[PDB]
C-alpha cells in the first residue's frame, strides 16, 4: 500500500509525537529519520557499527534513544545527530523507552538481567525489582502518563511498581487458561486513556484497563477487557500496537506476513492486511494521529493509509435511490 | 480608520508587475512581474535591493519562505524556482506542469510547496529536493490562487471556473467545493490568519469571506473594481482589522473587516491596482500597479 | 442468489469495484478496477426516484438552471433523477458494442435501475451500455467500436 525505496535495512521504526518523522534503524547501524509530508529523508546518523533494535523519540522530539546490538544505548539530538549520553551494560539490551513525562529518565529492558530505569543528566539506574527472581526475561513498559511501569516475566506474572519508589502497586499472573503461565512477549499501551495490551506466548492478545489492574490489588484475579487471537490459524504475533485514539489493535503475523486489526470495545476484527508471502515481517507500528500504518519486513518499509468516501466523490452524492418525496402543492401553481 | 499616506513609490519592472508580497519578517519587499524578473526592495525605505532574474518566461506569482530564506517563483515557462534570498541562487528549478504556471505558496512549515497552472492541475512540491509529490485534476479551468491552511493539513484553490475547492493535503482529498449558487470567477483565494475563514476574489466587483466549518460565505465586500484579472486581497491586522484589495479603477481599496464598509480609499496610482501586500508587522501595505503604471506604492497609516 | 442478498452484495462492493477516471472516449468515465464477471451486478444508476408526470417540471427547471439532466427512465410511471443527487454511475459512457446491460429489479417493491454485465469485465475496462437513445434529428458517438452507428440517435 506503498514503500520507500530510499531507506535500506529497516529493522526498527518509531513515530514522533505527531506522527511527522520516521527514526527507522538499519542494518548498518544507521539512523533514516524519513519525514512523511515531504516523504523523504529527513536526517541520517551513524548511532552504531551494530545494527539499532530499539529506538524512541523524546516528548519534545529533539532526543531518540537508540540501542545498538552491541549492548550500547546512546541517545541523539535529532536536529544534530550526536551521541548525547552513551551507555553499556551486560545481557544485551532488548528494549529502551523514555519516561513519557521526563525525558532524563529511561527504562531499559535488558536480555537476561532486570529491566532498570536510568537517568541523562545523571548516569545512575534503578534495577526494578522481580517477583520470581528467575525470570531471566521480563519485558517492562511505562504507563501513558509514566506513573507506573508494567513488568511481564516469561512466567506470566505480571507486576505494576510506581516509576519513583518501584514499589509493587498490583500484581497478578495471567493464565493459559487451564492452569499454565505463557511467555509474556510483549506490554504495550494507549497513548490516550488507559487501556493496554499483553502480547504472550500462547499467541493471545490480552487487553485491560489499568485502573482494574490497580483496584485488583496484588495477586488478584484481573480479567481483560478483551482476548484477541486468529481462530483461524493460531498464527504468533511478532509485534502488535493500538490505533492513535486507542480504539484499534493491529497484529502482525510474521508466521504468514500479515496484519489483523480487531476493534477495542466490540473486538471484533476490522481487517487483514496481506503482505509479500516472501517477506519476513519484522516490525510494525501505527500513525498516531492518521489511519497510517508502518510495517518494516525484509529490511523493507510500507505504508497503509486509510481514506474516506472522497477524493473523488465529492451534485449532492448519495449511495441508495430516493423516492421523492411529493408535496400538496407539488402541482399547484 | 486607518489614513494610509503615500511614503515610498517602487518602480522599474520593465514589463505588467503580477505579485507583490512582504517578507513575513516585514524586511523586503518581492515584486513579480512578466519581464521575467523578480525585485527585491527594502520594505521601509523603498531601497531596491537586488534583481533575481533566470526565470524564462512572465513570472505570475512569487511567495516568501517562512524564515525569510526562500522565495518561490511560478514563471509563465511551466517552471517553479526557488531561490535563496540571500543569495539570489536559483536552489531548485521545479519542472513538470503542462503549461503557465500561475500562483505558488509555502506550506506553514515552509518544507512544501503548493502550486497552480493553466494546465487546471494543482502540483504538490517538495523543497529540500524540489520534487512533484502529488499532482491532482483540482479545477476544469486554469487556476488562479492556491494557498495553505495555518499549519498546512488543508490546501484551497481557487481557479476561473469559478471553483472554491479544499483538499486534504495528506491524502488530496477533496474536502470541500464552496459554491454561490452562480459560478462566478474566483480570481484570489486564501485561508484567515485563524484557519477559520476564507477570502475569495471573484471577478464582478465582490470579494467574500467565507466559515470553512459553516461551508457558507460570512461576509461579502463590495465597491471596488475587479472582473478580468487576478486582483491580490490581504487583511489588515497590524492596525486594525480590514480588508485591503487592489480595484480596476486605479485606487486601492480598504474595507471595514467586520461592517465590510469601506474604510480607506488609497489613490494615486495610474494603472490598475494590480496586486497588494500587507505588512506583517507594520500598518504598510504595498499596492503595485500594471504596465500604464508599473509603481509599487507604499503607504503608511497610524491605526 | 436472491436479488435483494445480490443487491445488498454489489451496494456493497460499488465503491471499490469501480471507479471513474479520464476517458479517450470522452472527458471521464467509469473504469472497471476489479475483474466483473458477466451478467453480475455491476453498479446500481442510483438517484431520485421519482414519478414521469414530474419529470419535465423538473426538466425545464434544470433548463432554466443550465444545469444537464441526468434521468433514466425506470418504467413507463417512475425515472430516476441523477442531476442533482445521484452516484458514480453518472459516468458511464456508451458503446454500441456494450460489455453491460440495463436491467431494473424489484427489491422489496421498489424498483432499481442496475447495470449488469453483458460479458466478463476485466480491470482497467472502461464501462459501458447501450443507451438505446431514440433516433433524433444527432449525438456523433466515438465509443471506437467497429460496428458503431456513428451515432447514438
Ligand atoms: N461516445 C461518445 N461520443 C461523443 N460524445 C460523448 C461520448 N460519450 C460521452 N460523450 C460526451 O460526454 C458528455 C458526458 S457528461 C460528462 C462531461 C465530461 N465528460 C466530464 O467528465 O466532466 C456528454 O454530454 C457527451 O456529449
Ligand atoms: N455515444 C455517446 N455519444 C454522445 N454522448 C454520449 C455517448 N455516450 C454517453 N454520452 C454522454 O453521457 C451522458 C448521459 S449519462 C452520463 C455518462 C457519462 N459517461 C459521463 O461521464 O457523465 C450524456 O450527457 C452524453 O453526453
Ligand atoms: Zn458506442
Ligand atoms: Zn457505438
Amino acid at each position: 500500500d506503498g514503500t520507500l525505496d530510499c531507506i535500506s535495512m529497516a529493522l526498527t521504526c518509531t513515530f514522533n509525537r505527531w506522527g511527522t518523522l520516521l527514526a527507522v534503524g538499519c542494518n548498518d547501524g544507521r539512523i533514516v529519520i524519513w519525514d512523511f509530508l515531504t516523504r523523504g529523508i529527513a536526517k541520517i546518523i551513524s548511532a552504531h557499527i551494530h545494527p539499532v533494535c530499539s529506538l524512541c523519540w523524546s516528548r519534545d522530539g529533539h532526543k531518540l534513544v537508540s540501542a545498538s546490538t552491541d549492548n550500547i544505548v546512546s541517545q541523539w539530538d535529532v536536529l544534530s545527530g550526536d551521541c548525547d549520553q552513551r551507555f553499556r551494560f551486560p545481557s544485551p539490551i532488548l528494549k529502551v523507552q523514555y519516561h513519557p513525562r521526563d525525558q532524563n529518565k529511561v527504562l531499559v529492558c535488558p536480555m537476561k538481567s532486570a529491566p532498570v530505569m536510568l537517568t541523562l543528566s545523571d548516569s545512575k539506574h534503578v534495577v526494578l525489582p522481580v517477583d520470581d527472581d528467575s525470570d531471566l526475561n521480563v519485558v517492562a513498559s511505562f504507563d501513558r502518563r509514566g506513573e507506573y511501569i508494567y513488568t511481564g516475566n516469561a512466567k506470566g506474572k505480571i507486576l505494576v511498581l510506581k516509576t519513583d519508589s518501584q514499589d509493587l502497586v498490583a500484581s497478578f499472573r495471567v493464565t493459559t487458561g487451564t492452569s499454565n503461565t505463557t511467555a509474556i512477549k510483549s506490554i504495550e499501551f494507549a497513548r490516550k486513556g488507559s487501556c493496554f495490551l499483553i502480547n504472550t506466548a500462547d499467541r493471545i492478545i490480552r487487553v485491560y484497563d489499568g485502573r482494574e489492574i490497580l483496584t485488583c490489588g496484588r495477586d488478584g484475579e484481573p480479567e481483560p477487557m478483551q482476548k484477541l487471537q486468529d481462530l483461524v490459524n493460531r498464527t504468533p504475533w511478532k509485534k502488535c500496537c493500538f490505533s492513535g485514539d486507542g480504539e484499534y489493535i493491529v497484529a502482525g503475523s510474521a508466521r504468514q506476513h500479515a496484519l489483523y486489526i480487531w476493534e477495542k470495545s466490540i473486538g471484533n476484527l476490522v481487517k487483514i492486511l496481506h503482505g509479500t508471502r516472501g517477506e519476513l515481517l519484522l516490525d510494525v507500528a501505527w500513525h498516531p494521529v492518521r489511519p497510517i500504518i508502518a510495517s518494516i519486513s525484509s529490511g523493507v518499509v510500507s505504508i497503509w493509509a486509510q481514506n474516506q468516501v472522497e477524493n473523488w466523490s465529492a451534485f449532492k452524492e448519495l449511495d441508495e435511490n430516493v423516492e421523492y418525496e411529493e408535496r400538496e402543492s407539488e402541482f399547484d401553481i | 480608520k486607518p489614513n494610509y499616506a503615500l511614503k515610498f513609490t517602487l518602480a522599474g519592472h520593465t514589463k505588467a508587475v503580477s505579485s507583490v508580497k512582504f517578507s513575513p519578517n516585514g524586511e523586503w519587499l518581492a515584486s513579480s512581474s512578466a519581464d521575467k524578473l523578480i525585485k527585491i526592495w527594502g520594505a521601509y525605505d523603498g531601497k531596491f535591493e537586488k534583481t533575481i532574474s533566470g526565470h524564462k518566461l512572465g513570472i505570475s506569482d512569487v511567495a516568501w519562505s517562512s524564515d525569510s530564506n526562500l522565495l518561490v517563483s511560478a514563471s509563465d515557462d511551466k517552471t517553479l524556482k526557488i531561490w535563496d534570498v540571500s543569495s539570489g541562487k536559483c536552489l531548485k528549478t521545479l519542472k513538470g506542469h503542462s503549461n503557465y504556471v500561475f500562483c505558488c505558496n509555502f506550506n506553514p512549515q515552509s518544507n512544501l510547496i503548493v502550486s497552480g497552472s493553466f494546465d487546471e492541475s494543482v502540483r504538490i512540491w517538495d523543497v529540500k529536493t524540489g520534487k512533484c509529490l502529488k499532482t491532482l485534476p483540482a479545477h476544469s479551468d486554469p487556476v488562479s490562487a492556491v494557498h495553505f491552511n495555518r499549519d498546512g493539513s488543508l490546501i484551497v484553490s481557487s481557479s476561473y471556473d469559478g471553483l472554491c475547492r479544499i483538499w486534504d493535503t495528506a491524502s488530496g482529498q477533496c474536502l470541500k467545493t464552496l459554491i454561490d449558487d452562480d459560478n462566478p470567477p474566483v480570481s484570489f483565494v486564501k485561508f484567515s490568519p485563524n484557519g477559520k475563514y476564507i477570502l475569495a476574489a471573484t471577478l464582478d466587483n465582490t470579494l467574500k469571506l467565507w466559515d470553512y466549518s459553516k461551508g457558507k460565505c460570512l461576509k461579502t465586500y463590495t465597491g471596488h473594481k475587479n472582473e478580468k484579472y487576478c486582483i491580490f486581497a490581504n487583511f489588515s491586522v497590524t492596525g486594525g482589522k480590514w480588508i485591503v484589495s487592489g480595484s480596476e479603477d486605479n485606487l486601492v481599496y480598504i474595507w471595514n473587516l467586520q461592517t465590510k464598509e469601506i474604510v480607506q480609499k488609497l489613490q494615486g496610482h495610474t494603472d490598475v491596482v494590480i496586486s497588494t501586500a500587507c505588512h506583517p508587522t507594520e500598518n504598510i501595505i504595498a499596492s503595485a500597479a500594471l504596465e500604464n503604471d508599473k509603481t509599487i506604492k507604499l503607504w503608511k497609516s497610524d491605526c | 442468489l436472491p436479488m435483494p442478498m445480490r443487491f445488498r452484495h454489489l451496494k456493497k462492493t460499488s465503491k471499490e469495484a469501480v471507479g471513474v477516471y479520464r476517458s479517450p472516449i470522452h472527458g471521464r468515465g467509469l473504469f472497471c478496477k476489479r475483474n466483473i464477471d458477466a451478467g453480475e451486478m455491476v453498479i446500481e444508476y442510483a438517484g431520485i426516484v421519482i414519478r414521469s408526470i414530474l419529470t419535465d417540471k423538473r426538466e425545464k427547471y434544470y433548463d432554466s438552471k443550465g444545469i444537464g439532466c441526468y434521468m433514466f427512465r425506470i418504467d413507463d410511471s417512475e425515472v430516476v433523477d441523477a442531476t442533482m443527487h445521484g452516484n458514480a454511475a453518472r459516468f458511464i459512457n456508451h458503446s454500441c458494442e456494450p460489455n453491460c446491460y440495463s436491467r431494473v429489479i424489484n427489491i422489496d417493491g421498489q424498483k432499481h435501475i442496475v447495470i449488469f454485465a453483458m460479458r466478463k469485465i476485466y480491470r482497467g475496462e472502461e464501462l459501458t451500455y447501450d443507451y438505446k437513445f431514440p433516433i433524433e434529428d444527432k449525438l456523433p458517438c466515438n465509443c471506437g467500436a467497429k460496428k458503431c452507428r456513428k451515432f447514438l440517435n
